[PDB]
This record gives structure tokens, sequence and C-alpha cells, in this order.
């Protein structure tokens, strides 16, 4: 059994800033974590597969990081279409494909 | 740019059975795994079921053991999800995600997704 | 002496690109003992696609410098792909002994070509255990180079034969790899692609990206 918790629930920023989100694991998951981008107006899509591998076709601004127990996604540009909710997923342990709680991102 | 269209959603009484279908056309279908994932109205995504590239390895979520059946038919390049023995807490949004690999439980995760189809389990008009 | 001032190069007229992608971007590779083979001909081949990828870790070539691939022209190129364990990759080398070298896939002593191996934990690992991959364990002697042995006969190597039934003193020669993400790197499955170059004076078909010029006479 694994548990994932996000320190931030709502994050405030502007158009030209940068913000960071962390996802912690209750037990080590050997850097096999994924970050999913979920707009509320359409179907969610994946951004980062693996620990720090960028999936082809998404902007290079997103970049995953972290290995083992703590993981982090970072965004540096905040183009005005980046208002969404982000989720972290583990795919290592016997409880299959468990997800973390939402991370509301808002632009001030 | 792949197309994953889903149908069969609606409102049914508790204990009744309904069906979901997902059609894939934007990628080769005979050698990819598939999963059914659930989006709660006010909570995060929850995995439900999955199917391998061939109907050989099958896994279900813990909360729905022995209640749902996932089927896959390669000829028409679509998979079906039969919903049986429903309760009042399965009124969430169900998404049709696509796996990257060919097995069912792998470090590979959901690669491409499709629009969800709403389902509600209650008694109304 | 007389130094030249001009310089020319003529290459075949073909321009179409041939699919290196379907060998490397394949979803699933065949079992090592029955290793798959794909032949490549009549194309221009660009090796900058492979070289600039970070995950393609183990890229060591025999007889040809990896950087010089961009300009060399070969008669034909073969591609062999399979799945082997983490510590088993070092066994892919000409003139080196080892289980897969002995019974699964052997490189000839006079071998020319490059070998590519990269990590495959994100596709060939199951938490319960993957068994889609098989490797031969028993054989009377070493396998010949570049030979595929799919024989399924039940092994007897002793003084009392069983006559082909797995009773006493007979084992099935094919064993299945048990891949799990929990295991260490030393047993973590890897995907291997082997390229053999038929470098010869025959009219070649596969060449590197290069630009021809006017043919200077005198």
């Amino acid at each position: 059994d694994i548990q994932m918790t996000q320190s931030p629930s709502s994050l405030s920023a502007s158009v030209g800033d940068r913000v960071t989100i962390t996802c912690r694991a209750s037990q080590s998951i050997s850097s096999y974590l994924n970050w999913f981008q979920h707009k509320p107006g359409k179907a969610p899509k994946l951004l980062i597969y693996g620990a720090s591998s960028l999936q082809s076709g998404v902007p290079s601004r997103f970049s995953g990081s972290g290995s083992g127990t703590d993981f982090t996604l970072t965004i540096s540009s905040l183009q005005p279409e980046d208002f969404a909710t982000y989720y972290c997923q583990q795919s290592y342990s016997t409880p299959p494909y468990t997800f973390g709680q939402g991370t509301k991102l808002e632009i001030k | 740019e792949v197309q994953l269209v889903e149908s069969g959603g609606g409102l049914v009484q508790p204990g009744r059975s309904l069906r979901l279908s997902c059609a894939a056309s934007g990628f080769t279908f005979d050698d990819y795994a598939m999963h059914w994932v659930r989006q709660a109205p006010g909570k995060g995504l929850e995995w439900v079921s999955g199917i391998s590239w061939n109907s050989d390895s099958i896994d279900y979520a813990d909360s729905v053991k022995g209640r749902f059946t996932i089927s896959r038919d390669n000829a028409k390049n679509s998979l079906y999800l039969q919903m049986n023995s429903l309760r009042a807490e399965d009124t969430a949004l169900y998404y049709c995600a696509k796996d990257r690999g060919y097995e069912i439980l792998t470090p590979a995760s959901f690669d491409y997704w499709g629009q969800g189809t709403l389902v509600t389990v209650s008694s109304a008009s | 002496r007389v130094q030249p001032t001009e310089s020319i190069v003529r290459f075949p007229n073909i321009t179409n690109l041939c699919p290196f992608d379907e060998v490397f971007n394949a979803t699933r590779f065949a079992s090592v003992y029955a290793w798959n083979r794909k032949r490549i001909s009549n194309c221009v081949a660009d090796y900058s696609v492979l070289y600039n990828l970070a995950p393609f870790f183990t890229f060591k070539c025999y007889g040809v410098s990896p950087t010089k691939l961009n300009d060399l022209c070969f008669t034909n190129v073969y591609a062999d792909s399979f799945v082997i364990r983490g510590d088993e990759v070092r066994q892919i080398a000409p003139g080196q002994t080892g289980n897969i070298a002995d019974y699964n896939y052997k490189l000839p002593d006079d071998f020319t070509g490059c070998v590519i191996a990269w990590n495959s934990n994100k596709l060939d690992s199951k938490v319960s255990g993957n068994y889609n991959y098989l490797y031969r364990l028993f054989r009377k002697s070493n396998l010949k180079p570049f030979e595929r042995d799919i024989s399924t006969e039940i092994y007897q190597a002793g003084n009392k034969p069983c006559n082909g039934v797995a009773g006493f003193n007979c084992y099935f020669p094919l064993r299945s790899y048990s891949f799990r993400p929990t295991y260490g790197v030393g047993h973590q499955p890897y995907r291997v692609v082997v390229l053999s170059f038929e470098l010869l004076h025959a009219p070649a078909t596969v060449c590197g990206p290069k630009k021809s010029t006017n043919l200077v006479k005198n």
C-alpha cells in the first residue's frame, strides 16, 4: 500500500512567473512516477513519463524531476493556457496505478 | 491526434446493468494495452480495470472486484466495458485511456486519453 | 608534385528513407532464442537519429567507428532484436563464451557491425512477473554464429535416455525469464539491437546521407 500527498492544493502566480509542485510517496517507488495534465474542459493528457522524461509533443517548458520517494514538476513560462489540475501517479507497487490528490493551479 | 470515442453512458437504477464502448482509430490497435479509469465528480482519478494487448492478462481495481467485466475485440478495433451490480457511488466520470506497452501492470503509464462519458446511478426522471 | 584543387563524390541516386524506426520503436521484441531478423536494402540511412538519443546507452561497435556511420555505404544491413537480462548484455561479443552465446546467439569471430542495448524496464517488467520471453538453457554443444535454434526436444544428456518424455532425467530446454521491476539492475531486462554490415565491393544499396556533385573529368 502506497500513499501520495501534495503539499500545495491551490497555487497562485502570474503570467510571467514560475511555480513548483511536489508529490511525495509513502514508500519508495524507484522513480517510476508520472505527471498528468488535466484541463477541466477536455480530456487530460500526460506530460512527463518516467522520472524526468518529457513526452513528445508537449511544450518543453514542463520538466519532471526527482527519484525515489519525492517527485517534482516545474514550469517556468506559465503561458495563459496553463490553468489546470495536475496529478502524480505511481506504477511500481502492487496497488496498481494509484493516483495522488489534485493540485489546483491558478494565475493571479 | 488519435480518436477515442465513447458511448453508452446514461442514468440507471441501482443494481441495473449498462454498457460502455470505446472505439480507437488514430493508432494501431492490435498490439496496445488499454485501461478504464474513473474521474470522481469531486475527487481525483481512480483506476478501474485494464486489458492487455491480447485477452490473456486481466486485472481489476480492488474496490470493484467481481462486479465489472472488461472485454476487447481486435476485429473492430474497440474494447467494451460491461457494468454489472452497480451501487450509488459509481456516479463518476469514466475515461478511456490508452497504455503505452503491451502488458497490463507495467511501469509504462497511460499515454493517450479520450473524452469521458458521464454515468449516474440514482432514481430520477 | 601536383596538388589537386578539385574534389568530387558520386553516390547512388536513391533518396528515400528506409524504416530504422520499426526496428527500434517496435512495441514488443521476440524471444532471444528465436531472435527476429529484419533486412534493410535500397535506402539512404541516417544514423544521427540513433546517436543523439540519451537512453541508447550501450553503443559499442566492432570494426567501424560509430561516428563514421554517417558517410559509409554498405551493400546490405541486417537488424536483429531480442530481450536479454542486465548482466547478459556483456555476453554479446565475438569470441566470448556465455550461455546465450553458447545456445542462443553467437557472433562470428570475423564479425563487423555495431551493437545497441538500452534499458527496457518501462515496457518488459510486470509486478506479478513477465513470462513472454524465453531463452534456451540446454544444448549438446555451442550454437553456430548467426543461427536461430527453436528446437523444442526434451533434453537427455545422461546414460539412461527417457526417449523424449519428461520423466526421470529429462528436462525441457527452454526456460522463461522472470522479469519484475523490483529486481536489481543486474537482472533488469534490456533490449538489444544488432546491426551487421556486409561491407564488400558489390554494388551497394544502403548509404549514408551525402550530397553528390558534378563529375569532374580531367
